[PDB]
């Protein structure tokens, strides 16, 4: 049955390469060293007009064997023509110690807090640490920051939008750690460590702080909970502000819609996503099906307010719109999918762990799978054109 | 192979015997035994329709230069047995005449007489 | 000439199946 | 040749009425709907040719059993009208899917056409060897000739020796004149040249029988509405079947033409050996079948990876391919490919982490 999944995820492929011109309007495909982990476009970029082209930064992390994790920045040459094209990887800075996930702080451009499988807690690193790293230094590189309190390995990370140097950091030991960096020293973590927050017995499986609020904090948990609280209260350490179960199957991620300050999302284990408002907390604002299995991380467009990816474990990918719900459906073609159902993507044969928006380009996106594929893609303007 | 090689008889207990000698080995030409010693993806239609429009110019080509050599094709093969005539009447020595009087000497069997003459030789 | 190319033409849409 | 085609469909029909009376509103619904689908055929004017014996003139047709009135030239086509010299273009004006039960009921329609049509070239021959049958005054007058009309039975009284034949052919089937004074008309008329009609019999009763099959298997209704509904590839190799093939079927009208193609053909059963095989032959097959349907084994997953709604709606999907090539002859950078050769465990598909693809459209 083995052999008969490989050449079923074969054939798949097969057909959607054929289909590709139909399908998008810009697919670039590279293969890498090793499966990745992790990636995140940069808020900026250059423009080169001499030929007419545009230079993207990324950071990435790729783990090469087990332990050795490998942090990466690629640039990404695309073109400045609608109305050669490359990807090239540099810096593979290699780390023993496993850093299973990365996340940069929007202020600063090199303060970055990754997350391992070995590591309880979280650990910064910066530019003059990368600098001070030399290339025959076989031990690993000191994070400028060690930020460890807790004692299993810490699951999501997440600064916040509004405030420098506050980071939250929920682990696998049913608790959160709010830190604040203001009150840094070298030998008191728990001075930096703002708050605790060890309010549900169940551990947490998202984390997120609020875009227009610098002290609501939303997250998720393995008891299909969410619970969305303030950073300010010292009861919050012992209770959220409000938590609700979301889902009956395990909840997978959440988000906010930055465009919009009400617009809360969540996707979980019983195929579907969960639409809230700020006002009623009490009932789901919408729900969403049309997946095939289980789900693993969605996000919006950080560029527009309706549109929503959502990856899965079947092997796709699919993007929703939530302008069209409500909508008809003429019968003759509503047989394929539900009537919000925008776009979907197959073009890949494992997986999709982890995927991005670039932020300045839109409908730009970049997913990695684990057969080392990374795919920068965007459909076609015809299938959106408004 | 085997329909032009001499028949032959090999005892049953004959090891297979490799001969090591590069070049220059008389072997009786039957009994040598059977002499022994990227995946790219393109999934592309391109070079497939390149193929057709390339045929179809070479089609393209062939068939006009042979429909203007027309009108010349029909004269010199639809008349070409009339000229035969010509120079079989009015006895003109071209090559195929000459291999025709051969043709005739050879099925009238002469030895040693002299030939009679170009319009008298008797097999009419 | 043109007319020749005409016809390949038009024998291949006759006879393209 | 309108009136052989008129005298074939009347025959299967005739004889679906006479011989079986069960099925028959199917039968009528099958005749009057599916089959002009695929033959371009005038709907009100056949329907008008077949009631002509499909509803009462079954005593009453067994009686009178008269050569079927044809009306005049039926044809139908879209609006595409018009034609000159060197631009006598053409296009598949009805393009049908199908499977293996309807494949063969066009054969045999085939046949019977052409046996028709070849019994009805046969007028010269007829008048050639009813001269070359002819008394001879010396055996009259010795009183030995036996003239050999007193043997038929009732010839029917035609227009035509085709027509006569014809009604031949309608006794035999409806049940009156059996095998033998059949073949003695056949001689008398036709000589020893018209030996393909003495099996019309089984020929007929093979086309009903197929066409009671494709009315009334397994999935009758099912592939009946799928027909019958109104672009359709990915729309018709979703179903699954024992083990069937997938037809393709183009009506041309400029040219009267009935084109009949195998599309991909269902999976067989799978094997052990497969795992040594793939060594040598599986990625041959996948690799240098270029943008085409691979068939070993696919019937357990076929997810469609994309939706059909995301394709710009179109007609005669031939021309589908014609779009993607102009498609691809364009902007595309098109870096060659991911060059992945890499099956030694046999268990997986595996990448090189150089070649990547580059702007594979624009």
């Amino acid at each position: 049955e083995g052999i008969n999944q490989e050449k079923c995820i074969n054939e798949e492929y097969k057909i959607w390469k054929k289909n590709s011109p139909f399908l998008y309007d810009l697919i670039i495909t590279r293969a890498l060293e090793w499966p990745c982990m992790s990636l995140q476009w940069y808020p900026e970029q250059q423009i080169f007009a001499e030929h007419g082209y545009t230079e993207q930064k990324m950071f990435l992390g790729v783990r090469a064997d087990v332990g050795k994790y490998l942090l990466a920045v690629a640039s990404i040459q695309l073109p400045y023509l609608n109305q050669s094209l490359r990807v090239n990887i540099s810096n593979l800075y290699s780390h023993p110690e496993s850093v299973c996930s990365a996340k940069l702080m929007p202020q600063d451009d090199s303060c970055v807090a990754t997350v391992g499988n070995y590591h309880n807690d979280v650990l910064v690193f910066d530019k003059e640490s990368f600098e001070s790293y030399s290339s025959a230094s076989e031990s690993p590189l000191k994070p400028k920051y060690r930020l460890t309190k807790h004692t299993q390995p810490c699951t999501s990370v997440c600064w916040n939008f509004l405030s420098k140097g506050t980071l939250v950091s929920g682990s696998q030991d049913a608790t959160l750690s709010c830190w604040d960096l203001n009150a840094y020293n070298e030998s008191d973590s728990a001075s930096v460590l703002k708050v605790h927050i060890s309010s549900h017995e169940k551990q947490v499986s998202d984390v997120r702080f609020h875009y227009k609020h610098q002290d609501l904090l939303a997250s998720v948990s393995y008891d299909q909970y969410l619970h969305v609280h303030d950073i300010r209260r010292p009861d919050a350490s012992t209770k959220p502000a409000r938590s609700v179960h979301a889902h009956s199957g395990p909840i997978h991620s959440v988000a906010f819609n930055p465009h919009n300050d009400f617009i809360l999302a969540t996707c979980s284990t019983d195929k579907t996503i969960a639409l809230w408002d700020l006002r009623n907390l009490n009932q789901r604002l919408h729900t969403l099906e049309g997946h095939e299995d289980i789900v693993t991380k969605i996000s919006f467009s950080p560029h527009e307010e309706p549109i929503l990816a959502s990856t899965s474990a079947d092997r796709r990918t699919l993007v929703w719109d939530l302008s069209r719900i409500g909508e008809d459906q003429p019968a003759e073609e509503a047989q394929d999918g539900p009537p919000e159902l925008l776009f979907m993507h197959g073009g890949h044969t494992s997986c999709t762990i982890d995927m991005d928006w670039c932020p300045n380009y839109n409908w730009t996106m970049a997913t990695a799978a684990e057969d080392n594929i990374l795919q920068i893609w965007t459909p076609s303007r015809s299938i959106w054109g408004n | 192979s085997d329909h032009v090689t001499p028949r032959y008889r090999l005892p049953e207990k004959a090891k297979v015997i490799r001969v090591g000698l590069p070049r220059g080995f008389k072997n009786k030409g039957n009994i040598v035994i059977d002499e022994n010693e990227k995946p790219f993806k393109l999934n592309f239609l391109e070079q497939i329709r390149d193929n057709v429009i390339n045929l179809r110019k070479m089609v393209e080509q062939d068939e006009q230069l042979c429909i203007e050599t027309f009108s010349k094709f029909d004269f010199y093969a639809t008349r070409d047995c009339e000229l035969p005539l010509r120079i079989l009447c009015d006895v003109a020595n071209d090559n195929l005449e000459n291999d025709d009087y051969v043709l005739a000497l050879r099925d009238l069997l002469r030895i040693s007489k002299w030939d009679p003459n170009q319009p008298v030789p008797a097999p009419f | 000439e043109l007319d020749i190319k005409a016809f390949v033409q038009k024998l291949g849409q006759r006879l393209c199946h | 040749n309108e009136i052989v085609l008129f005298d074939t469909c009347y025959m299967v029909c005739t004889y679906i009425v006479c011989n079986s009376p069960s099925g028959l509103k199917k039968v009528e619904h099958f005749f009057k709907n599916i089959l002009p689908l695929h033959f371009g055929l005038e709907k009100d004017k056949f329907s008008i040719f077949l009631d002509q014996v499909f509803r009462g003139p079954a005593a009453a047709i067994k009686a009178s059993l008269k050569y079927p009135s044809h009306p005049d030239s039926l044809l139908e086509h879209q609006d595409h009208a018009g034609d000159t010299e060197n631009e006598m273009h053409d296009d598949v004006d009805k393009e049908q899917f199908g499977y293996s039960s309807m494949y063969v009921f066009f054969r045999l329609f085939n046949l019977l056409y052409e046996r028709l049509y070849e019994l009805q070239r046969l007028e010269d021959q007829v008048s050639i060897i009813q001269q070359r049958i002819i008394p001879n005054p010396v055996s009259q007058k010795q009183k030995i000739w036996r003239d050999r009309w007193n043997d038929l039975s009732d010839v029917p009284d035609e227009k035509t020796h085709y027509e006569n034949t014809y009604v031949m052919i309608l006794r035999l089937i409806y049940g009156i004149v059996d095998q033998s004074a059949f073949e003695d008309y056949l001689r008398f008329y036709y000589g020893n040249k018209a030996y393909k009609i003495y099996t019309i019999d089984k020929l007929v009763w093979s086309a009903a029988k197929q066409v009671h099959h494709i009315v009334s298997d397994g999935k009758y209704k099912f592939v009946t509405s799928l027909v019958e509904q109104n672009l359709y590839r990915l729309e018709i190799e979703k179903l699954l079947n024992p083990d069937e093939i997938l037809f393709r079927f183009c009506w041309i009208n400029k040219f009267k033409s009935f084109g009949i193609k195998i599309m991909k053909r269902a999976n067989l059963i799978v094997d052990q050996s497969l795992d040594t095989q793939r060594r040598v032959w599986k990625k041959y097959v996948q690799n240098y079948r270029i943008q085409k349907l691979t068939e070993e084994i696919s019937y357990k997953n076929y997810r469609c990876p994309f939706l059909c709604r995301n394709i710009e709606k179109e007609r005669t999907v031939e021309q589908l391919v014609s779009r993607l090539q102009t498609k691809l002859l364009r902007s595309a950078e098109l870096v060659s490919g991911l060059q992945a050769k890499l099956c030694l465990d046999s268990f997986k598909l595996l990448y090189l982490p150089r070649t990547e693809d580059s702007y594979i459209d624009a």
